[PDB]
């Protein structure tokens, strides 16, 4: 209870998780200094709910999950409450009443490659949204028309994840990004 | 720009081994790396791309795995048609580095090199220069040291050397080492001899001739 | 109001490139396709190629590989056709085609399309047509206009101010070995009226700002 | 069959230029990027240049900044490399190689690594003068199986070829690789291994063959 | 890819009887993506049918479609003026998307011979030092028609260009433009100029001249 939280390999680990694919980390029984991430210029983003992010430090909760994944830039707006796009539909979603924080930062002298990287992906397509927290891994193949598709990919029949591409010389709002979305229960 | 270390340098296999090459990065490439053959007089080959995605008609002994800053090229069982030199690619950012390489040898019984050393022609010396020559014949392991002496004393800075690539038929390499010297320094002086070390012989053998000495 | 409006027409140098403009409304571009579809005068409807507007991956006819790009921009919901090293039979019509869809569903064919897009490759440069009078001969007569070297298409032509439609033919124009285009356009009328009634000829060529009202006069 | 052929390569002095083309063949060649690979002598690949596809993006390496300039005819299937102001460190032998295309969910990624490699073609920076060799003969000993062989010196530029008696003698012959002097020729020794009772009872004749400068010497070996 | 090949090339129907269009692919397609356009001259085409049997959202009930594997059919129950238009089918399942070359469904009608006129180069056209004598042919039908000019008795060959209309909309016939091109100086070398109408509403090639100048 009086140790360390083990926030270091979650923020700084050394490869992160497609969207899709996101990974979550169940931190208990520990004490962090939540002042020093609020501090830090690090830091892109540092947005919390239910709880004022300035004062963090003065807070108990049971259980806190630690969930990271890789967007872009343009895409952290949708890592908040209430939020639609191809990230909160398809993706990962956030709770109306969801307690905690979402935290992100530029990633693109580790994520991005000359030429367009191809291990982060995204769900592009989905017949329903996802609930809350909920983790879609699935690689059936999206029939957007009326005729079943049959494993094959063609007209309105498209494979449902796809790759970032994340170049370097992209702009800014297309560069990778990591998110740690921090949860108490 | 991204370093890359290779380790070994040099590797001694036999036909029917599981031989693994690393190779390192100065930082993290995730998964950009490629690994590439070469054998001599020849392009390179591509083998593998993006750490484990076997080029099309590679033999599937050949693996690759590594993220990061470590990678490995595997090969289960080498073949005859392996021994080559193998390179490292990363393709994070350009520009595109190489790897130093990692050469991989027959191996065999250890053969001291047969010694000959030759003076001068007179056709050359009425050139007005002296060339030296000192051949180290059919040894292996490839590792040989060269020392000219000139009436014993220890030349340095005026020598070049130049080793074959191994023998199909026998597995050993040969050198040959040149002392150059001008036709006054040469006619200066009288024993020249290059001392020859290897793991072969027990200790250096030396081939000397007088100058003139028929 | 489903709609795909098209880029204006195009007329560009032997060996450039031209990027047509495909622009959707009505329905929601990004769940949709595009495909690109040529078509020279006369001439079959010639398949391109298509691209998918959420993903971007394009498929590519084989004639078309080595000069054709397709894109597109989901935030200007507009996706785009791109041909370099134009020539002559470069020459043609060009559509845009997509599905209609909703934010999950599409329709099960290519059922909205572009109004189309001309694209002319030579070396002509702009000029207005020379109006040359086809007069009648000495119960019905024929006469008419000779709209003769004038660059690009088209041109339109109206007689008496648009009193006049019954029994005219505007043929469509051939391309003359020198570049440009001649077009002829005729009229029958009763022999009666060739002395009591005067008959014009109103060709106007956009492109070079032209309008010449010619009177055909019987000769 | 995919094949890349490069052509243009050549002895240049010192600041001059040259021109390099690459001629391609079974495959789309508007669909990938090209590198330019260089290989010094007895050193590893280096990676010099790329162009994209639509030849609007190019990279190079440091070392031939503003001076070498990539570029490609879609039209032709031609890829160049503009190399001007050229220094010795630029001797290697050229290659083009195109360019390694990752395909996830049917979406390219470019800048992967070369897969198809051409023969190469080789540049010799130098302010050296076309010289063949002097072929000195390196005698067997009286006493000291003997070793035999010539002495090839003194030449310029690369390559030489060394046959023994017109091609007729080949076992036991070992043509080293040619060293560069410091006078800007190279230097190289062929020799040979045969029994000793062989010596005064079989001529050895080595046949230098340099091109460059329309030579061709023959030299008898024999015991001194 | 897949050749789609269509039949008839030109129908020839009168209205109120039925159409019926054919379309071929060269190996077996699924029915699903099959389509049928329909396309006015001057416009874009306008999806008819899909999925090979069914209606499109406006088209009217007389459009059906039929077919499975290579072998698909566009049955029009009854043509009203309004479908006299040109016809293409489109596989759209397996890339490349490929088209049939189309079918034009025109209006059948009487044997009607044309009305032939010949025009001599205008006077304000001479001045330019180029002659065009055009040849008129005027409302007939069927489309096939032969013009042949005539200068001085000598056949011409490789100098004219011709120019068909639409079917017209009121009585069913086409219209043909032929224009002859000579220099000033060449016109101005020959007397007689005729062109030569054979069509198959004439028993005879009717010719209509004129003397140059009279
Ligand atoms: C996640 O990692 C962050 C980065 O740390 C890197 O990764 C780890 C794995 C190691 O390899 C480490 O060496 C890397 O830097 C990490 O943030 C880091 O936190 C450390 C403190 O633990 C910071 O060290 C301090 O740095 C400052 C500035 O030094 C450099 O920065 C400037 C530019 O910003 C350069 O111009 C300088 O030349 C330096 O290169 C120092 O002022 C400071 O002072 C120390 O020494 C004084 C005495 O002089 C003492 O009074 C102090 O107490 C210190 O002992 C430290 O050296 C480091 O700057 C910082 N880096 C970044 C990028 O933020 C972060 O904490 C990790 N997060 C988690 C959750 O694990
Ligand atoms: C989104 O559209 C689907 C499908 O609608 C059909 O296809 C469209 C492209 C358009 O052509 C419509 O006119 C078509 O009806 C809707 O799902 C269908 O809903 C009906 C009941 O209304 C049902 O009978 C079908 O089976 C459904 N088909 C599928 C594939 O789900 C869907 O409701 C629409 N959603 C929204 C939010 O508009
Ligand atoms: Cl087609």
């Amino acid at each position: 209870h009086t140790n360390l939280c083990p926030f270091g390999e979650v923020f700084n680990a050394t490869r992160f998780a497609s969207v899709y694919a996101w990974n979550r980390k169940r931190i208990s029984n520990c004490v962090a200094d939540y002042s020093v991430l609020y501090n830090s210029a690090s830091f892109s983003t540092f947005k919390c709910y239910g709880v004022s992010p300035t004062k963090l430090n003065d807070l108990c909760f049971t259980n806190v999950y630690a969930d990271s994944f890789v967007i872009r830039g343009d895409e952290v707006r949708q890592i908040a409450p209430g939020q639609t796009g191809k990230i909160a539909d398809y993706n990962y979603k956030l709770p109306d009443d969801f307690t905690g924080c979402v935290i992100a930062w530029n990633s693109n002298n580790l994520d991005s490659k000359v030429g367009g990287n191809y291990n982060y992906r995204y769900r592009l397509f989905r017949k329903s949204n996802l609930k809350p927290f909920e983790r879609d891994i699935s690689t059936e193949i999206y029939q957007a028309g009326s005729t079943p598709c049959n494993g094959v990919e063609g007209f309105n029949c498209y494979f449902p994840l796809q790759s970032y591409g994340f170049q370097p010389t992209n702009g800014v709002g297309y560069q990778p990004y990591r998110v740690v979305v921090l949860s108490f229960e | 720009d991204i370093q890359l270390t290779q380790s070994p340098s040099s590797v001694s296999a036999s036909v029917g081994d599981r031989v693994t090459i690393t190779c390192r990065a100065s930082q993290g490439i995730s998964s950009w790396l490629a690994w590439y053959q070469q054998k001599p007089g020849k392009a390179p080959k591509l083998l593998i791309y993006a750490v484990s995605s076997l080029q099309s008609g590679v033999p599937s002994r050949f693996s690759g795995s590594g993220s990061g800053t470590d990678f490995t090229l595997t090969i289960s069982s080498l073949q005859p048609e392996d021994f080559a030199t193998y390179y490292c690619q990363q393709a994070k950012s350009f520009p595109f580095t190489f790897g130093p390489g990692t050469k991989v040898e027959i191996k065999r019984t250890v053969a001291a090199p047969s010694v000959f050393i030759f003076p001068p022609s007179d056709e050359q010396l009425k050139s007005g220069t002296a060339s030296v020559v000192c051949l180290l014949n059919n040894f292996y392991p490839r590792e040989a040291k060269v020392q000219w002496k000139v009436d014993n004393a220890l030349q340095s800075g005026n020598s070049q050397e130049s080793v074959t690539e191994q023998d199909s038929k026998d597995s050993t390499y040969s050198l040959s080492s040149t002392l150059t010297l001008s036709k006054a320094d040469y006619e200066k002086h009288k024993v020249y001899a290059c001392e020859v070390t290897h793991q072969g012989l027990s200790s250096p053998v030396t081939k000397s001739f007088n100058r003139g000495e028929c | 109001q489903v709609q795909l409006v098209q880029s204006g027409p195009e007329v560009k140098k032997p060996g450039t490139s031209v990027k047509v403009s495909c622009k959707a409304s009505g329905f929601t571009f990004t769940t949709s396709a595009v495909q690109w579809v040529r078509q020279a005068r006369g001439q079959r409807l010639e398949w391109i190629g298509w691209i998918v507007v959420g993903s971007g991956n394009t498929n590519y006819a084989q004639k078309f590989q080595e000069r054709v790009t397709i894109t597109r921009d989901m935030s200007t919901t507009t996706a785009y056709m791109e041909l370099s090293s134009l020539r002559s039979e470069d020459t043609a019509v060009y559509f845009c085609a997509a599905p209609h869809c909703n934010s999950t569903s599409c329709y099960d064919a290519f059922d909205i399309w572009g109004q189309g897009t001309m694209v002319t490759v030579s070396s002509a440069s702009t000029k207005g047509p020379s109006v040359f009078p086809l007069a009648p001969s000495s119960g019905t007569a024929a006469l008419g206009c000779l709209v003769k070297d004038y660059f690009p298409e088209p041109v339109t032509v109206s007689w008496n101010s648009g009193a006049l439609t019954s029994g005219v033919h505007t043929f469509p124009a051939v391309l003359q070995s020198s570049g440009l285009y001649s077009l002829s356009s005729v009229v029958t009328v009763p022999s009666s009226s060739l002395g009591t009634q005067t008959y014009i000829c109103n060709v106007n060529h956009k492109p070079s700002n032209t309008k010449v009202d010619k009177k055909v006069e019987p000769k | 069959q995919v094949q890349l052929v490069e052509s243009g390569g050549g002895v240049v002095q010192p600041g001059r230029s040259l021109r390099l083309s690459c001629a391609a063949s079974g495959f789309t060649f508007n669909n990938y990027p090209l590198h330019w690979v260089r290989q010094a002598p007895g050193k590893g690949p280096e990676w010099v240049a790329v162009i994209s596809q639509d030849g609007g993006n190019k990279y190079y390496v440091d070392s031939v900044k503003g001076r070498f300039t990539i570029s490609r005819d879609n039209s032709k299937n031609t890829l160049y490399l503009q190399m001007n102001n050229l220094r010795a460190e630029d001797t290697a032998l050229y290659y083009c190689a195109r360019d390694v295309v990752v395909v996830v969910a049917a979406r390219n990624h470019y800048y992967n690594g070369m897969d198809v490699w051409g023969q190469g073609t080789t540049v010799t920076v130098s302010s050296a003068s076309t010289k063949g060799p002097s072929v000195f003969p390196l005698a067997p000993s009286s006493k000291s199986t003997a070793a035999l062989g010539c002495l090839v010196k003194d030449y310029f530029p690369e390559p030489v070829t060394v046959s023994w008696n017109s091609g007729a003698l080949t076992s036991g012959v070992h043509t080293f690789p040619a060293v560069l002097q410091s006078s800007g020729l190279y230097s190289l020794s062929s020799v040979v291994t045969v029994p000793s009772s062989s010596l005064g009872t079989q001529t050895y004749i080595c046949n230098v063959n340099h091109k460059p400068s329309n030579t061709k010497v023959d030299k008898k070996v024999e015991p001194k």
